[PDB]
RNA sequence: GAUGUUAGGAGGGCAAAUCCGCCGAAUUUAAGCAUAUAAUUAAGCGGAAGAAAAGAAAAUAACUAUGAUUCCUUUAGUAACGGCGAGUGAACAAGGACCAGCUCAAACGGUUAAUCCUUCGUUUGGUGCAAACCUUUCGACGGAAUUGUCGUU
RNA sequence: UUUUAAUUUAUUCAUUGGAAUUUUUCAUGUCGAGUCGUGUUCUUUGAGAUUGGAGCACUAAUACGUGUGAUACAUUUCACA
RNA sequence: ACGGACCAAGGAGUCUAGCAAAUGUGCAAGUGUAUAUGAUUCUUUAAACAUUUUACGCAUAAUUAAUG
């Protein structure tokens, strides 16, 4: 039950040792490049409670991102009717957190693919995620029984928003009523609304 | 708009061009649906593809006086039929874990369909001759004869269709034994009326049966 | 045929002729011995009027 | 069907059937119903009299499932079940029908019509209006109850 | 239908003040012929037409069933007359009852000789000839879409049992075969007309 | 409409228990790793300022404690459950 | 962590009709126009398959209850939102198509990692002319793995 | 020529392994964290003292819970996961 | 007052959804057979045929914010 007392004791983030902890490893975090390889798990509790193993074709990478939103784009003052003027306040949709392995799976590592990202740590303006990326290529990860599916063509899964965050922002975490409209994606189900049908015989 | 004509009601303000899709291929669609489930029965050597459903009464008030298909029997109906989930499942029986039995004339009705259909089934051997018993409550393998008399036979298919209903909405009953005293609006009334007290009631029982 | 034989039922002697069809109406317990001539009619009226005994006089019998 | 329409009748009338003076113009009082309580509201204060306004509290999710009920009136009884089963039962005086209406489809009684004079009916439904009760057991019938 | 964005592919300007010109759009550019001409629209040449016909008209029509069944029972009742046969256009003054059945052997016939000696045995030569030499090259631009012939309707045989029929009345020209239980109106009554010389088997009578 | 478990539902089509006739039918290693947990952790900040408020032990500090914990957590049934918890916890230890 | 013309492998761009995310307008309507409407659309950017996406309830009802997801008729132009104006616009149930369900994690196995893999080998038989492939299991070295593979539910 | 069923036909001797059901006991075991949620802001929606999402602040409870049961609240049930 | 030098060809109240009215037809307190199902239909056949003893819409009864 290692693993579970480490959970209980992650799961305060408020205790005299878990913060002088959070704030060290926040420091040493910072100073070290944007995006990196962590050669073993810092969570370890979190990462093989989710899809983490420990064979061959396993890679753990750290990332920052910027908090804050992301403002509007246009130059300088814009141009519309009244109710888009304002560009300061405006948000984003996609979520810090998928963010995040977006900038990892995005271009530098094609190789490989993305399955989720946990917690790290915090800071003022620097966020921190650990994102788990898997090699589609090494032999264990293709004869395994398990996982292989991953190896069968699908890739970019954080461009598409396949990933638990993905389901997340995407309203496919929560069924019935709360959610009803954005099940088959939101597009399709707006497209499939809005269509009309006919028939040949009226 | 014009005099006296409807208020126009039309929901076409927005592009429809882009997304009108009529459908000309409804028969061609039906012809090729069939033509690949026949192929796919035929393909299965003759075990009819269709699967047993039980029969459960419909939800809501409006439906409330009728049976229909549902999806798979509860475990319950399933030992008393003697079979297991994952034995019965690869035989033409549906299975899951959702639905709870809570009327007992409902299992009883669902137990004796089981067994008729565990009854009504004639078991083809598995690997060519080494006919046996059988493990979770399957029917037993029958032999090389019995099969070869029946393969040729219409296979059955109103059990797998579901039950007509009896209605017998037409019955009598000797005047002699018509109680003319029972007030229906006042029993109504009263138990509208008498609703919200009772409720009282009932959750004081609750509460006291909480200890 | 409700209205049809309220309205004969001051005299029975006489035929009816109605220029359009006549409908068999449910709310309508008993019918008696009813002479009519329309144009359509109902097999539901039919059946109940050829019970009753009467008969159904088309135009040109008419 | 195509040389039916009118038009096909003024080919050579520069008009077309539309005017000449006024002409016909794209949408001349305005797209839609677009001249409430400005231009066009003799209209609708003419042929749509409580078009405008809200009225009455909110149901949220009506659920339109719940307070399904189809209604007859006490009169057609008798004609639901077959007539000769109808003469059968008039003819004795010892039998009377039972019409349980939720096999028919069917859910309230209501008292309109104007029944059979001494004949007893046992009727089932899951509801039952006063003045049909009266009715019914005016004549020696009976309402039972059913759910 | 026509392509949705019939002639609708080029550029829309349409400069018409100051240059003494049609208001009409025009098209860019220069050397080719093309520039300075009337562009896109239902007036000039290659402007595509007005209304561009959809491919979502209302092509079928729903039709009452009781309707359908009714036509069907008027028209198989309607060749129960000689009179009205004859004014349709089959040659059968040589019959004896237009009611004409034949016993089930015919369903079990399989040479086209022996059924066309029949047929005309039955006093049908005339019809045989008829049908023979109507064929004909029909008129307009249709020949050209693949409909060259335009053959007339001769007789048609009801059979309840196919022990040859079906491949034994046809390559008569001008004769078609149809089920008991699948007849259609569109061969029962050919063109909105009346009545369909019919020659029936005694199952099928 | 609430059911009635037993004394099957009547007749009637509406009221109480309404609807057909038919027959009805029928710790070692937590506190273990709680204790160990709290040695190694320890208070939170916010749970310093609730077990001062709650030591101070009148009824206004009651009152501004629950108010403080509500406002601080969110929701009133979870505060309600702090509250409740950590004056359990306060006693225990006072004793 | 660095270092490597280290051995072995991957990514880059083209193509888009259907599909997947982000960002994101205005023309127009409202007879003016700013909420609204056009529209969670057009444009742009980024990503795959032959289908994808969704999918095994933190569901729906409120009843004698149903029972993954998707799609067709209907619920319905209804409940509802709205300078309550123009306008917008659902879900449950019902009838159909098809109908396949499962494992990571947690527990238990330490008189035993009961594993996995690279490379080099050994061979069990076979369609095929050749060529090439399909089926085939005893290892040696080297590792990776107790900061947790495999077994069981 | 590709597949896909019935149809032929299987017989000896042995070891090792595992599964299902069925009696008797142990013990009521585990069950996803800056996550849920609340406040606030923006957008989106038929969602209306906020449906979803997102930024920011605070930050949880262990199955006797916690999330739904379309109106904000406290007290207390029940239904379903 | 404005367009017209001349000729030949092309050139404009159409289509769809919804409603209403008028007319014709079938049926009639019922109506429509929808999706879809079966068939020795399976050039023409992307049509016709057919639909085991409550599927729905519209109608049979209205009315009030509303429990009804």
């Amino acid at each position: 039950g290692a693993y579970k007392y480490i959970q209980e004791i992650w799961k305060k983030k408020q205790s005299d040792a878990m913060h002088f902890l959070l704030r060290v490893r926040t420091w040493e975090y910072r100073q070290l490049p944007v995006v990196h390889r962590v050669s073993k798990p810092s969570r370890p509790d979190k990462a093989r409670r989710l899809g983490y193993k420990a064979i061959q074709g396993f890679v753990i990478y750290r990332v920052r991102v910027r908090r804050g939103d992301r403002k509007k784009r246009v130059k300088k003052g814009v141009h519309g009717k009244p109710k888009h003027q304002g560009v300061h306040k405006q948000k984003s949709t996609r979520n810090l957190k998928s963010v995040a392995e977006g900038k990892v799976g995005k271009s530098i590592c094609g190789n490989l693919r993305v399955l989720n990202s946990y917690w790290v740590g915090q800071d003022a303006v620097y966020k921190y995620y650990e994102v788990i990326l898997v090699d589609p290529n090494h032999n264990a990860v293709r004869n395994n029984p398990k996982i292989n599916w991953i190896c069968n063509p699908h890739k970019h899964r954080e461009l598409r928003g396949l990933t638990s965050a993905g389901k997340k922002y995407r309203g496919l975490r929560v069924k019935g009523h709360l959610s009803a409209k954005s099940r088959p994606s939101i597009r399709a189900n707006w497209k499939r609304r809005q269509l009309i049908k006919l028939r040949k015989c009226r | 708009v014009a005099h006296n004509n409807v208020l126009p009601n039309v929901h076409l303000h927005k592009w429809w061009q882009r997304h009108v899709r009529v459908n000309f291929s409804k028969n061609i669609k039906k012809k090729k649906r069939r033509l690949l489930r026949e192929k796919r029965r035929k393909a299965n050597g003759g075990t009819p593809i269709e699967k047993l459903h039980p029969i459960v009464h419909c939800p809501t008030q409006r439906y409330n006086f009728r049976t229909r298909l549902g999806k798979g029997f509860t475990f319950e109906e399933l030992k008393g039929a003697g079979l297991t989930p994952r034995a019965a499942q690869t035989i033409g029986i549906c299975y899951d874990k959702r639905r709870k039995n809570r009327s007992e004339e409902s299992l009883t009705k669902n137990v004796e369909r089981l067994l008729k259909y565990k009854n009504s089934l004639v078991m083809i051997p598995l690997k060519k001759n080494k006919a046996k018993k059988g493990i979770g409550g399957i029917p037993a393998d029958a032999d090389k004869n019995t099969i070869k008399e029946f393969r040729n036979k219409k296979p059955l298919l109103s059990i797998f269709k579901k039950e007509k209903n009896t209605k017998p909405f037409y019955e009598t009953i000797e005047v002699s034994k018509i109680d003319k005293e029972f007030l229906a609006y006042k029993t109504l009334r009263r138990a509208k009326l008498a609703e919200r007290r009772k409720n009282r009631r009932q959750q004081k029982k609750d509460i006291k049966f909480k200890s | 045929l409700s209205k049809l034989q309220y309205h004969m039922a001051n005299h029975p002697n006489d035929i009816a002729v109605v220029v359009g069809s006549i409908t068999d109406d449910k709310r309508l317990f008993s019918l008696k011995q009813l002479k009519v001539c329309a144009l359509r009619f109902t097999e539901t009226a039919r059946k109940r009027i050829e019970d009753a005994g009467g008969e159904c006089l088309t135009f040109d019998q008419l | 069907a195509t040389r039916f329409k009118k038009n096909r009748k003024k080919r050579g009338h520069v008009s077309a059937g539309h005017g000449r003076v006024g002409k016909h113009r794209k949408h001349p009082g305005g797209r839609g119903k677009a001249g409430g309580l400005h231009h066009m509201r003799i209209n609708f204060d003419k042929y749509h009299p409580g078009y405008f306004g809200k009225v009455g509290m909110r149901h949220l999710n009506l659920l339109k499932n719940r307070t399904y009920c189809p209604t007859i009136n006490v009169d057609k009884l008798w004609g639901l079940l077959p007539e000769e089963k109808k003469k059968e039962f008039s003819e004795n005086k010892d039998i009377a029908p039972v019409i349980d209406v939720t096999r028919k489809g069917y859910f309230k009684v209501l008292g309109n019509g104007k029944l059979k004079h001494n004949q007893p009916i046992v009727v089932k439904a899951r509801y039952f209006s006063s003045v049909a009760e009266k009715k019914i057991k005016a004549v020696g019938g009976q309402c039972i109850l059913v759910a | 239908a026509v392509k949705l964005g019939a002639g609708y592919e080029t550029s829309a300007e349409s400069w018409g003040t100051g240059r003494a010109v049609a208001r009409i759009p025009r098209v860019p550019g220069g050397g080719t012929h093309r520039a300075g001409q009337g562009a896109f629209g239902n007036m000039c040449r290659g402007g595509g037409m007005f209304n561009p016909t959809k491919i979502w008209r209302r092509w079928g029509r729903k039709v009452n069933l009781k309707e359908k069944r009714y036509a069907v029972c008027s028209s198989i009742a309607a060749s129960g007359v000689t009179s009205l046969v004859l004014a349709r256009g089959h040659r059968i003054s040589h019959l004896k009852e237009v009611p004409l059945v034949v016993s089930n052997d015919i369903e079990s016939l399989s040479k086209t000789k022996e059924a066309v000696n029949f047929l005309v045995s039955l006093g049908l030569k005339d019809e045989v000839n008829r049908l023979v030499k109507s064929k004909k090259i029909r008129a307009g631009k249709g020949k050209m879409r693949n409909r060259k012939y335009k053959i007339r309707n001769g007789p048609l045989i009801i059979y309840e049992n196919d022990n040859g029929v079906k491949k034994a009345f046809r390559n008569i020209p001008g004769v078609d075969l149809c089920k008991v239980t699948k007849l259609n109106l569109l061969k029962l009554a050919p063109g909105g007309s009346i009545g369909r010389l019919c020659i029936w088997s005694e199952s099928a009578f | 409409g609430r059911k009635s478990t037993i004394k099957p539902a009547t007749g009637i089509a509406v009221g109480f228990n309404s609807g057909h006739v038919v027959t009805k039918r029928n710790s070692k290693r937590k506190e273990l790793i709680k204790d160990v947990v709290r040695e190694i952790t320890g208070f939170s900040p916010y749970e310093k300022r609730i077990i001062e408020l709650i030591k101070i032990g009148t009824s206004a500090s009651t009152k501004r404690s629950l108010k403080y914990a509500k406002k601080k957590l969110g929701t009133h049934k979870r505060g309600k459950a702090k509250r409740e918890e950590i004056q359990k916890v306060v006693i225990l230890q006072r004793r």
